[PDB]
């Protein structure tokens, strides 16, 4: 984070990890679609011509005012095929905090747990645990059939009972609860 | 996150090596932005100019061609150069986590900008080598949105 | 397949400029991020990571070209110390990436990185 004492403007960087097409984006998009102008700069969505995520998207959003500083999120997404890890890598520097998506579906469960693993890995490499930092988990794509149930997910991916969501990212629902509960996590952190 | 604060005493000396900038080079806008894509100051034109999705793109670009480099064995290339019919565009790194950015009319040839560059990086160098939390309150902290 | 006829044609371009402008590896990425093609040098770096940072770069620029009204920025020349880079946008989707050592010049790369790209964009016609 980086604190602005001469503008009053608190910022925090907070990313979106998942394996791909699990809904990082979707998340990005109903919270730009959602906030009004006053609160949200342009979304940036460096993308194929399939709408896969190819290097990062970035939102930054203003989430009012503590004791008269502006809290200033920059919110990003990394590309989630395996294949991108380079340029995945490059988005976690400096994250404040970090929102794992996971994919309900059966057949993607496997992708996630690689996907979680390869989050490990990624910040224990640039010197951070993701046992110390703020997270929450977000089970995304609740509405589809093949979904598993949350207590199977539990089991897979969560083991010290970080803060877990279910969402339905095109419609919202979870998505500002999401948002909500990592960027409180990061502002408790900072005020220690 | 390292947690980074800049008081006004910092600040309020980059902002002035950032206009020296856009006013000698006759500089379109200058910038100042940090590896990890955030914005630190910047300077000139930057109505109807979005220099925070500008920031955003600079710490990507820059990232990758810090990645690439050291994929054939080589350090972060100190600066990078792109040259437009209208407005062109040179960045630099300043330092172990900063990046200068000046985006010019090309009306202004490449030789006046790398040398106010050479002078306003040292510059910022110069800087370099010089709470809300405290009374905040969980209330503070849930009654955000 | 006719793949294999475009996917050997491909690789002579790739290896026709490797020779011909002295160069030390050259590597043909689809924007996607995808390795298209290797000429060269190339037993001592990971691949996969070079395409998809040399999309991620190309991708940042353009978003950054389109900012500040100027069009996609077709080129980009990174000199460094022992060596040096290169790239070019060939067509819309492909870029094209010339590593080569200081004992080369870049006019020549560039000289040559023309008839390969309308090699090569004829190839994919
Ligand atoms: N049914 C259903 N579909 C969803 C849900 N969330 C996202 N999708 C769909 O899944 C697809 C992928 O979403 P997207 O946000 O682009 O994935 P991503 O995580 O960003 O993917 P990538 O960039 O790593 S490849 C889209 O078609 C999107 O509409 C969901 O909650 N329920
Ligand atoms: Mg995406």
């Amino acid at each position: 984070s980086f604190i602005n004492y001469s503008s009053r403007e608190i910022n925090c960087k907070i990313v979106y990890y998942g394996p791909g097409l699990c809904g990082k984006t979707t998340n990005l998009q109903y919270i730009y679609n959602k906030t009004a102008a006053e609160t949200k700069g342009k979304l940036i969505s460096l993308s194929t011509e399939t709408d896969r995520t190819l290097f990062f998207d970035f939102l930054p959003l203003s989430l009012g005012e503590i004791r008269g500083f502006k809290t200033r999120f920059h919110l990003y997404t990394v590309p989630g095929q395996v294949f991108y890890d380079a340029s995945r890598k490059l988005i976690l520097k400096g994250v404040d905090g970090v929102v794992f998506v996971a994919d309900s579906q059966i057949e993607r469960m496997e992708a996630n747990m690689e996907s979680l693993e390869n989050l490990r890995i990624n910040l224990a490499e640039q010197g951070y645990d993701l046992n110390k930092i703020p997270y929450v988990i977000q089970y995304n794509k609740r509405d589809l059939p093949n979904a598993v149930t949350v207590e199977e997910m539990r089991k897979a991916l969560n083991h010290r009972n970080i803060p877990e969501y279910q969402a339905v990212a095109p419609t919202g629902v979870g998505v500002f609860d999401t948002l909500k509960a990592v960027a409180k996590l990061v502002l408790t952190e900072l005020k220690k | 996150g390292t947690q980074l604060v800049m008081y006004e005493e910092e600040f309020t000396k980059i902002n002035a090596v950032c206009d020296r900038l856009t006013k000698d080079a006759n500089a379109k806008v200058v910038f100042l932005v940090d590896k990890n894509g955030q914005l630190i100051s910047s300077a000139g034109q930057t109505q109807n100019i979005d220099t925070t999705s500008l920031a955003s793109l600079t710490a990507g670009n820059v990232a990758a061609m810090g990645g690439l480099a050291k994929l054939i064995g080589e350090n972060e290339f100190p600066n990078q150069f792109h040259e437009g019919a209208k407005d062109s565009l040179y960045m630099t790194i300043v330092g172990s986590r900063v990046v200068l950015v000046v985006i010019f009319d090309n009306r202004t040839s490449l030789g006046l900008v790398r040398l106010r560059i050479k002078k306003a990086s040292d510059e910022l160098t110069k800087i370099f080598e010089s709470s809300p939390f405290a009374e905040m309150s969980d209330d503070d902290i849930d009654n955000l949105f």
